[PDB]
């Protein structure tokens, strides 16, 4: 029981339920009420279900039947009823038992959208099985399912696995005392902080601590085995193992690693200092959050002209902010099939569920909520539905569980005026045009890895630029590179061409001066004056 | 003895299609 | 001989260790992990795209390890009684446990695991919830290890990829040039090759070549140089004569042959029709030419300097002018002489009727180009695909508003954007969108003007390259004549 | 042939098909023709029905993996290939593809004689002309 | 008949396909009536149904192939010609296409001659008449 | 019934109706209503679905066949019927059930066991 | 009850309801009790077997099939009002629907629940009838 | 709103519809000059979909006799951009014209669930803003 950790309050029920029942049933005849039989467990896998239970028959040492889910059928004619009544007959006959029937949608499907008369049958049974419930058995049945949405709901009735408990994502606290119960066994170093570890293991759920832990000690070992009794897992072995895995749940949305630091991003500091405390603070300052009583806005939606930078704003969200993030692209929702398009919305919503705190990027939201205004055309006829969902899924978020998304459009004149409404998303930063010393911020952001010539004077070519956007800056500093590059080429050429019949290890060194001269002759503003007068009439407006 | 059967029977669709405005 | 060691996997070094570490340290060192404390992780998903080598990975820990291998081929379960494969699976387990420390090898599991949730067979959601409790449960497993091979990783269970189950999955992707030299070396210390023959040309000239993509070009190669002396000899069915049958030998013109032949795998699909145009072929056009050759040949052959100086290349450009000056013709030289692969799509080619399948065809495009990489993507005709977004009142649900973000999104979003040039050639920029042509997507705007007397000169040589001529006659007067013609005129 | 191998049972197609390979190898160097493929290879991933991913995957494990193939070369035809998984036009799957297309003057000439060889004909016919005037047949 | 051959369960359609041939081939020298082939050949292009393209590969595989037929002939009808697969219109599967249209006045005049004959009618009416009356209904 | 018969699997609803036509044919000769043909009948050209055109070629392979048994139809908008259907052996007779004596008659046969002027929208 | 009405043997169901039907015509003019009628009525838009259909076909028929000297009545609870057949809503079977949408029955149902147990001497169930306000059953 | 006739005037037809189902009932139309615009004239899609929901409106809107009681309230800021054919006598005939007070429990109200400081009056803020708002 011990071994389980970071379930204090639905271990405690689930001990209650079935030592109640089991240890003296004395009190449960003198109080009248008699406790349940059938128990059912629900929420994440990995979240402890098994080991729980596993636990709970070792603490408490009634006999035991595990029934296997899909190991309840058999090849010969009619044998899986005979073999489950058996089952059942045994757990009765033999001593005040307990039956754990692991993966139960496994054989209890549904009563409806199911096929397969043998299948019928079984399920049949096992609520006829269920239904006779003698209490002078003292048999108790633990269910361990991590679909519960597709259980037949025949099983949910009364007499027969009538009391849940939704063991969800462990909290802080939870993931403390499992970091501490998992790293006991291991010889950690002096140096770790586990309590550090886990206020940074944000999404981790149960068995990704245990995964993390592993992942340490295999680093550690390889560590000292390139290079015996000396042998122990350090506090940068713990954070390399931590930094490579991702939380378990979201693996499949796992984005590819793009670097990006706060400082890469030039300009833009104000907007990004805002942002980091509305992502921060919710997620830091609970006490705060407690003693003001205001709910914090969860959604942020970013406006500009093209290239200003919405996207590398939220890269750096993604990279530097101590929480999961998942990006979606706007056409990437859409699906063929009909139905498909809003379950696949509901998937990703979920999944951002249940691993808080998350930060779901929706890139290009003109597609997603675009404005509908056509209506009597006849198309595809389901934007309607993806964006009443898409409303449904932001309005409908609970406060705790904290998941804030962020969206992100060019032309926010399509972007339908619902999602645009409180509470679905309320901010909206504009990202403006930069202006002289955010041109030369970025610039210098932007040229922090080039080496270069050390009479350089950025200032000027920011004081000569006025009208360029980030794009435009960067498009600067590429053909720069390009012709020091095409200069440095060719001047290694001639030097192999003379040897064969001379310059130093590098002929160019550092980006010329007349390079950037040179290649600035063909840089242009990105955004026109009617984009720019249509953006601030847009901002003005709003 | 029983046995079970594989059997796959259809989906849906949803078509787009153009019009034309005056 | 031909057993396969650990050795022949090539381009993969890092996996390899990984999966070294994971089948031989506990059980060539047991001793390290109890000192530790902790036990290793015991099971391993490889994926990535076919034809990389997770099979020959799972022949070389075979053939290395010394311990009881069990293979399970992926359909291979499924029987038809009722609630057999569980059966099925049980006895394969029970006998990798029972009878010594084991490595089960489980192939193409992408076929078992429809993710239990759209998926709607019985028997199968049956041989699922049977595998994650064999996997994992009471007694779940007692010194054995599990490995499984899949090309695509989301159709997994999400159940199976948690720790406890799937501790580790090792990505199997497309090798680098020192993967292909690797490779290369690998595949051709068997073949008896003619000293001339220069692998690292190969090997650097050889783009988006995985594995068997390579293999196919030895083996072509080869082949080539048996329909080169197969000629001189004769069927002669009895026998060969030693002379010819010794001292072959596989010169450097058999395997360039093969490689103007061979195209990647991957890009079988589109693999472009044959053409025939060289640079010489352009009359005119010398600055567009050269501006153009080298922004597509630096990256590519000079990377050590753009990472010296630790900036990325540029990697769109647009071509934008009156109609029949050559834009096409440009692009055809550069599919034809450039090394990086050509994927040519036209512009309305990529639609389709049904709901979010233009963006899919764009989608999987994208992933083409940037799989095989490098590559040059040709979209003709842009101001089809690449309109201004809501111009149309009436519209098929915004299809086309949707097609251009997609388009935005997979030129410039959350992805690696290693090495993809798309070129664009319309006729007419004005409907073009101005995302499209902010730089960093396309940041080379190209204007191919009407050509000058002495262009239209370069033109007219270029032109009558192949066409035998009166030798009195000149073209310098033909030229002095026309002052507003065009390249078609 | 194509959908020969297709039955209700749930795993009897890819029973079928392992059938057919070990018959194949276990007598000799044997060739196996595989006519109308694009109704069996629905690329496993435009495809919904799991008895067609599962008939897909057992016959690209059959023909590739473990101990894959011994002296048994495999021939297959198609009228599109575009339609088919990847995985199977990869080189040890299928090796290298010909393309069967449309005939020139010369081949339309040589079909003619093959198939007015054991028919009489009249002094009169030339058969020349007839491939000339001849243009878009396919044989 | 045209739908009574394709079933819901996975490879029972060829089947059917394959018995109906197999029994005509063995019994003797046949002929083969396919009605509204239009709904078994939606042309593999635009039938996004896989049972439906297997039906129409087993279909060109029995007609076409390595000793597809011998001293049996087929014959098709379609109200919609169009609505077919090409590599079923080629020679060797359905060869000629011909049309069974309108008939002309004189074919009215044999029609009603047909249907009358047997039924008993006044003296005063006159086939004729009414042949050259009614020019468009047919059959 | 028109949308009872007609099912998601394949070669199911077909089945029905021939088993429909085999009982029909198997006792006595009888009268056979089939009642809504515009959702089974989506003129072999508008439709996407393929189980509507099989059912129409099973409707016109099972009417044209027939051993002393007459079939009658139902619609509300008949434009929406195959030629084929509306052809001479399958549906040759088109009747139109489409006013105030034949209310009030309706009222008479309405009161047997157990007005005409002022319900002027009703149906019957 | 609703899922109650499936047998082994085939089309039994139909046997059933024809049973169940002819007793409580046979019997006396009485009320029939169909609880859970969601799992007899599929909708029949959204499912896709046969037997479902068939019983189906068998309730609309033996609803259908009550003459004037039946004299027999149904009641029928459900919990979504969507998921029922129209051609079970059509006028001649079901019409007459109640909408459910009291402190008494409450007070009624607490005193027959707590009546066996060692409960208290101070309790006072009129409050926690008055403050219960939602409960059901 | 949707493209013109047809589906918003559907929306608006079966917005009525669960009116009379639900009687009796209050329609509270949000923003009216939003809708009706003052149909007049503007020669385009937008104005011939502004004049058919106008339309839409009026003739389900004058259907509405002593039965089915129900009863629509309209609110604006700006009462000149609303069509005169909307207040017309016969459809929408009532104008209320609507302080300190109302601000003074607005803020109360806003100010329920807060731990505010207490020594603090709110009388202040309620004297200085005059013509402010509740959203503000
Ligand atoms: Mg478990
Ligand atoms: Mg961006
Ligand atoms: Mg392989
Ligand atoms: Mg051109
Ligand atoms: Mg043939």
């Amino acid at each position: 029981y011990d071994d389980i950790g970071g379930c204090r309050k639905q271990m405690a029920q689930i001990r209650e339920m079935v030592e109640l029942p089991l240890r003296h049933p004395q009190l449960f005849k003198a109080i009248g009420i008699k406790p349940p039989r059938g128990v059912l467990m629900y929420g994440p896998p990995g979240t402890g279900k098994t080991l729980m239970a596993r636990a709970v028959a070792n603490e408490t040492g009634a006999f035991f039947f595990l029934i296997n889910g899909p190991e309840v059928m058999s090849k010969m004619a009619g044998e899986s009823e005979s073999n489950l009544r058996k089952a059942f007959e045994e757990a009765e006959k033999n001593a005040p038992a307990i039956i754990f029937i692991d993966e139960i949608d496994s054989i209890a499907p549904k009563r409806d959208k199911t096929n397969g008369e043998v299948e019928r049958r079984v399920v049949s049974q096992l609520l006829t099985l269920m239904d006779g419930m003698k209490a002078r058995s003292n048999v108790v049945v633990i269910a361990a399912t991590n679909r519960p949405n597709s259980i037949d709901p025949a099983l949910r009735r009364f007499g027969r696995f009538d009391r849940e408990v939704d063991i969800g994502i462990p909290d802080a606290t939870g993931r403390l005392e499992v970091l501490r119960i998992h790293t006991k066994n291991m010889k950690l170093a002096d140096d770790v902080d586990l309590e550090a570890l886990a206020a940074e293991t944000h999404g981790y759920v149960g068995a990704d601590i245990a995964s993390l832990c592993s992942e340490a000690a295999m680093q550690q070992i390889r560590e000292k085995m390139d290079l015996l009794d000396s042998l122990g897992v350090t506090m940068d072995n713990f954070r390399f193992a931590l930094g490579n895995s991702n939380p378990s749940a979201l693996r499949e949305t796992v984005v590819e690693s793009v670097n990006v630091t706060w400082d890469d991003v030039g300009g833009l500091d104000e907007i990004k200092e805002e942002l980091k405390e509305t992502v921060e603070y919710p997620v830091l300052h609970p006490d705060q959050y407690t003693k003001f009583g205001l709910s914090p806005s969860k959604g942020v939606l970013f406006y500009g002209p093209p290239g200003t930078g919405k996207t590398l704003l939220a890269k750096a969200v993604a990279t530097e902010v101590s929480a999961n993030f998942i990006s979606v692209k706007g056409p990437e929702l859409l699906s063929m099939w009909y139905g498909e398009s809003e379950s696949n919305i509901r998937d990703i919503f979920d999944k951002a569920r249940a691993a808080a705190p998350t930060v779901v990027f929706l890139d290009e939201l003109d597609s997603i909520a675009k404005a509908r205004g056509g209506s009597l055309g006849d198309a595809g006829g389901a934007s309607d539905r993806v964006v009443n969902q898409l409303l449904t899924e932001m309005d409908g978020m609970n406060a705790k569980k904290n998941v804030f998304v962020i969206g992100a459009t060019n032309r926010p004149d399509q972007i339908d005026p619902a999602i645009l409404r409180p509470g679905r998303l309320d901010q909206l930063i504009y990202v403006p045009l930069p202006d002289e010393n955010a041109r030369l911020s970025i610039l210098n952001a932007q040229l922090r890895k080039t080496p270069l010539e050390p009479g350089l004077e950025l200032t000027a070519i920011a004081k000569a630029t006025q009208g360029f956007s980030g794009a435009d800056l960067l498009y600067i500093v590429q053909r720069a590179a390009k012709y020091a590059i095409k200069d440095s080429i060719e001047a290694h050429r001639q030097h192999e061409a003379e040897k064969e019949v001379e310059p130093e290890v590098d002929p160019v060194p550092y980006i010329t001066k007349e390079h950037f001269a040179e290649a600035m002759k063909t840089a242009k503003r990105s955004v026109s004056d009617a984009e720019l007068r249509r953006y601030e009439a847009y901002s003005q407006q709003m | 003895a029983a046995a079970a059967a594989a059997a796959a029977a259809a989906a849906a669709a949803v078509a787009v299609a153009v019009a034309v405005a005056a | 001989m031909n057993e396969v060691g650990y050795d022949d996997i090539g381009g993969c070094r890092k996996q390899m260790a990984q999966i070294r570490e994971m089948v031989e340290l506990p059980l060539r060192h047991p001793q390290l992990f109890k000192a530790i404390g902790i036990k290793p992780p015991r099971g391993v998903l490889m994926y990535g795209p076919p034809g990389t080598g997770k099979t020959l990975m799972a022949r070389a820990v075979a053939n290395e390890t010394g311990a009881f291998f069990f293979l399970i081929n992926g359909p291979e379960v499924m029987s038809k009684m009722a609630g057999e494969s569980e059966s099925n699976l049980r006895k394969a387990f029970e006998e990798a446990e029972k009878n010594a420390p084991a490595i089960i090898f489980i192939d193409e599991i992408d076929s078992i695991a429809p993710k239990r949730d759209k998926t709607n067979g019985e028997v199968e959601r049956r041989v699922v919830s049977q595998l994650l409790t064999l996997m994992d449960g009471m007694k779940a497993r007692s010194n054995v290890v599990v490995i499984a091979a899949t090309n695509r990783p989301n159709s997994i269970d999400p159940a199976l990829r948690r720790f406890g189950r799937f501790d580790r999955e090792v990505d199997i992707g497309i090798p680098d040039a020192t993967g292909r030299l690797e490779v290369l070396r690998i595949h051709t210390k068997n073949m008896k090759l003619a000293d001339d023959v220069d692998l690292e040309a190969l090997a650097a000239e050889t783009h988006g070549y995985v594995g068997a993509d390579i293999a196919s070009l030895c083996s072509e190669a080869a082949m080539q140089q048996i329909r080169e002396k197969m000629d001189l000899i004769d069927l002669d069915e009895d026998e060969i004569d030693a002379e010819v049958l010794d001292s072959l030998g596989v010169t450097m013109d058999n395997f360039r042959f093969a490689l103007g032949n061979s195209n990647p795998s991957a890009l079988r699909e589109t693999v472009v029709e044959s053409v025939n145009v060289t640079w010489d072929d352009v009359g005119g056009l010398d600055e567009i030419k050269e501006e153009l050759k080298e922004t597509v040949e630096y990256p590519v052959l000079h990377p050590d300097q753009y990472t010296k100086f630790g900036l990325s290349p540029s990697k769109g450009v647009l071509f934008y002018g009156p109609p029949g000056t050559g834009k096409t013709l440009l692009a055809k030289a550069v599919a034809t002489e450039v090394s990086a692969n050509f994927i040519s799509v036209k512009g309305p080619e990529l639609l389709s009727m049904w709901y979010g399948e233009s963006e899919s065809n764009i989608r999987d495009i994208f992933d083409k180009a940037r799989a095989a990489a490098p590559t040059v993507v040709f979209l003709d005709e842009l101001d089809s695909i690449a309109k201004a977004r809501g111009g149309s009142l009436g519209d098929a649900g915004g299809a086309s508003d949707r097609v251009v973000n997609q388009l935005l999104t997979e030129m410039d979003g959350m992805n690696a954007k290693k090495n993809v040039f798309v070129i664009g050639a319309t006729n007419r920029p004005d409907q073009i969108d101005p995302a499209i042509l902010r730089p960093g997507r396309l940041d080379q705007l190209i204007y191919v003007p009407l050509p000058d007397e002495n262009a239209r000169l370069s033109i007219l040589n270029a032109q009558l390259r192949k066409t035998p001529l009166e030798p009195g006659l000149e073209l310098t007067a033909i030229a002095k004549a026309t002052q507003g013609f065009s390249g078609a005129d």
